[PDB]
């Protein structure tokens, strides 16, 4: 972990830097390549869908195959896919460098996390956990600033450039990760979170990437005005996930942590739809989403204790079904949105309170021995 | 020609290959990034641009989004023969949606001097009661033109509507009309009639008279 | 991959209840609202209604709110326009867009790129109904008595309502030159145009013109023919 654990670390802040990396280059490609708006649909679906079907796969053999190689496997995959996607104009190779996206992170990100999860110790697991979930966001934050950074450079570059880092975290990979010290199968242990991960993913994400158009519309936020309680909730989001460790010192467990966690969400997102003036929607911003930002590790350290072994596969389920929510959520929340402005949110309770009731069953059944 | 959102320049003339910028702004709801509609002459309208997450504004290159302060900006980097339309900003709100009024996109060309032709009104319209009298300009560019409808030496003015086409799709040229309204009794009362035009492309204003009753 | 079809648009009278019907398939992985913008002869566009697909709930524009009645079934996928009480100032063609609103997840710096893709081909409704049939009059090529390289002559197609009028030239076959200015509405209420061609000034004695005029609201059709003056 010396070594180890800076370049794991490194290999999924690439994914995710390269995930972000095609928002602000997007819809800069489909015009001047001519298409027309429902591959957009498929374009933006075809990573999400590709990564659905591969990650309950490719990362269930990825414990009986090797953690190590089906990452490298991964990079290599990852390093050809973001040159497909600048290399010249067509569609269905940019069709297929989304879906070949969808194989990188549908081998890398369960073989990985199963990786920190072997590596790790028994204890400070969390900590890493949270240190990861602390860099998945950091790379969506540098995504798409490292894009509109590479503007006149000729906007093919970002792909050229993160699949060159795909290349430099490929020989790392051979060299820095190498081989593991060495080394229940029922699928009933794991309904609890995958519908879990299932339902706030669905309700979570609608209000997370239409949050910059809520309260676009409701308080009239300028577009160098959301940048501070975009930040504000990442810089308390980023302390809290290192704050995080010491919460299950104290707290009992994971469960009782969710249940809290998703009954403060909801105390403030309450506040969050009464207020309607700046000051008192912006203070308001930066402890929203602190229930949120400190949930996801809290999810992802779930799926890494109930699962034994097959750490792969137990990361797998969190990879497809948050991308089936990341999906899915924004899709219907787009329709609610239009009807009046305040629907995500609601969203973003109702499933909070579905979260309450989904972990205090799973208490009671624990109850049950 | 719509309202409720101004947007200027009403019609520019931009030469091929030129970057030119066109921007409306917006109400007092700045949020929910416009997006950009193009639609030629006589079809339906297409999508530049979709509506941007308001955090990425100004996207790299050859079509803009510029989320300037409070009114929003489109800037063209070059202009193809394949980029000449009208173009309307479309800005969401809670429920409903507002369009600019449209900037048009033209064309730029050598400044060509018009042709004047007039037609004395026919020999059926005379005993209809009205007589038209039509005075072509045809061979345009630019649209700019002052038609002067001229009898037994003096100015008219109210009884003249005239109509311009559009952007003509090989020669980059307008051609305008324009139609004088009398009926039979002040019709008769007068010799002859003329329009004067005075176009950029002249040195001098031309006339084309006729003398009815006399071929 | 998706089409749009819209049917039903005609002529009305001024307080008659049209309905426009605008079918299309489907599933382009978005979240659906089909709308109805409105775009009047020589004017731009302005949005009047819309209807989401799912929760279905009507939107209309100041001016044309309660008037209207839009509604939409899902066993055939179509949003109709329920038009009522209408008015001069009512005439259009009435596009049906589509609002998608495409997302992608960006943990707070979300993408999301919505717009008004996909469009149905344009149907027109004309509301004023006093019709009339044009008065097809003839331009004859003066020459201005010394004929020059080149020479004119037209139509005018004077005092009809409404202002559908397609003319062509010998059943179109003369396309060489041919201008057709777009229709004036005078102050009396009537329209008008003229639509003249461009002719070498040596065809005119070998080979006449005629004017091929088509009023369609009127079933009104003439031949005019177009001849230099005889002195």
């Amino acid at each position: 972990m010396n070594k180890q654990i800076f370049v794991l670390y490194f290999n999924i802040f690439l994914i995710f830097l390269g995930i972000g990396l095609v928002i602000p280059v997007l819809p800069v490609y489909l015009k001047d390549l001519g298409l027309t708006g429902s591959d957009l649909g498929l374009l933006v679906a075809a990573f999400a869908l590709s990564q659905m079907i591969i990650s309950p796969f490719g990362g269930t053999l990825a414990d009986k195959l090797g953690k190590k190689l089906i990452i490298c496997i991964g990079l290599i995959l990852f390093s050809v896919s973001e040159f497909m996607f600048a290399v010249g104009h067509n569609f269905s190779v940019l069709m297929l460098s989304r879906v070949i996206g969808g194989m990188s992170a549908g081998m890398v990100m369960p073989g990985v996390t199963g990786l920190i999860a072997d590596i790790s110790p028994s204890h400070q697991k969390a900590k890493n956990f949270g240190y990861m979930s602390a860099i998945i966001n950091s790379g969506f934050i540098l995504g798409p600033g490292i894009g509109g950074f590479m503007a006149e450079v000729s906007h093919r570059m970002p792909f050229y450039f993160a699949g060159a880092l795909g290349i430099l975290a490929f020989i790392m990979s051979i060299v820095l990760i190498h081989d593991p010290k060495k080394s229940k199968i029922n699928w009933k242990v794991f309904i609890t979170p995958v519908i879990l991960t299932l339902v706030l993913s669905f309700g979570l994400s609608a209000f997370e990437t239409l949050y910059s158009l809520y309260t676009a519309d409701k308080v009239n936020y300028s577009p160098k005005d959301i940048s501070i309680a975009i930040t504000g909730g990442g810089i308390f989001g980023a302390l809290f996930q290192i704050y995080f460790f010491d919460k299950f010192m104290k707290y009992f467990s994971e469960l009782t942590f969710i249940a809290w966690s998703l009954l403060y969400s909801v105390v403030v997102l309450i506040l969050l739809v009464f207020a309607n003036d700046y000051w008192s929607i912006m203070l308001i911003s930066f402890v929203v989403f602190i229930g949120f930002d400190m949930i996801r590790p809290a999810i992802t350290n779930y799926f890494s204790n109930i699962a034994g072994e097959r750490q792969g596969f137990a990361g797998g389920l969190n990879s497809t079904f948050t991308s089936m929510g990341n999906f899915i959520g924004p899709l219907i929340a787009g329709a609610l949105f239009d009807v009046h402005i305040e629907a995500p949110i609601y969203m973003a309770i109702g499933v909070s309170l579905a979260g309450v009731v989904i972990v205090l069953i799973e208490k009671q059944h624990r109850a049950k021995l | 020609s719509d309202i409720q959102m101004t947007q200027s320049p009403s019609s520019l003339s931009a030469s091929v290959g030129d970057r030119v910028t066109i921007t409306c702004r917006a109400s007092q709801s700045v949020s929910s990034a416009v997006a950009w509609y193009q639609q030629k002459p006589g079809k339906a309208p297409k999508l530049l641009i979709y509506s941007a997450s308001s955090l990425y504004s100004g996207v790299p290159s050859r079509f803009s989004g510029s989320r300037s302060g409070t009114d929003f900006t489109l800037t063209i980097s070059s202009l193809q023969p394949e980029d000449f339309a009208t173009y309307y900003c479309q800005q969401s709100s809670s429920s409903l949606i507002t369009f600019g009024q449209g900037t048009k996109v033209e064309i730029k060309r050598t400044v060509a001097a018009p042709s004047v032709f007039i037609f004395p009104p026919s020999d059926s319209q005379l005993k209809s009661g009205t007589a038209s009298v039509v005075c072509l300009l045809n061979n345009f560019y630019p649209r700019e033109a002052k038609v002067q409808w001229k009898v037994d030496n003096a100015l008219q003015s109210g009884n003249s509507q005239e109509s311009v086409t559009e952007q003509d799709s090989k020669d980059s040229t307008y051609s305008l009309s324009s139609t004088l309204t009398l009926s039979k009794a002040d019709y008769e009362k007068h010799k002859v009639y003329a329009c004067e035009v005075t176009h950029q492309g002249l040195s001098s204003p031309v006339t084309k008279s006729f003398n009815r009753g006399e071929c | 991959e998706v089409q749009l079809v819209e049917s039903g648009g005609g002529l009305v009278q001024p307080g008659g209840s049209l309905r426009l019907s605008c079918a299309a398939s489907g599933f382009t992985f978005s979240s659906s609202s089909i709308h109805w913008v409105r775009q009047a002869p020589g004017k731009g566009l302005e949005w009047v209604a819309s209807i989401s697909s799912s929760s279905g709930s009507t939107s209309y524009a100041d001016s044309v709110k309660g008037r209207f009645t839009i509604s939409a079934d899902t066993s055939k996928n179509t949003a109709y326009l329920q038009m009522n009480s209408l008015r001069a100032e009512d005439t259009a063609v009435y596009y049906c867009a589509r609002y998608s609103r495409y997302y992608y997840y960006a943990w707070r710096v979300g993408g999301y790129w919505g717009g008004l893709d996909y469009w149905g081909q344009g149907t027109l409704v004309t509301v004023f109904n006093q019709i009339k049939g044009p008065s097809v009059f003839p331009l004859a090529p003066s020459s201005k008595s010394t004929s020059g390289g080149t020479a004119a002559l037209g139509c005018l197609v004077k005092d009809y309502f409404p202002e559908p009028v397609t003319v062509s030239w010998n059943s179109g076959a003369l396309t060489s030159g041919v201008h057709t200015f777009p229709a004036v509405l005078q102050s009396s209420g009537l329209y008008s145009l003229s639509s003249v061609v461009t002719v070498p000034s040596s065809s005119l004695g070998t080979q006449t013109y005629i004017c091929n005029v088509n009023h369609k609201p009127s079933n009104t059709k003439v031949d005019k023919k177009v001849e230099p003056k005889s002195c």
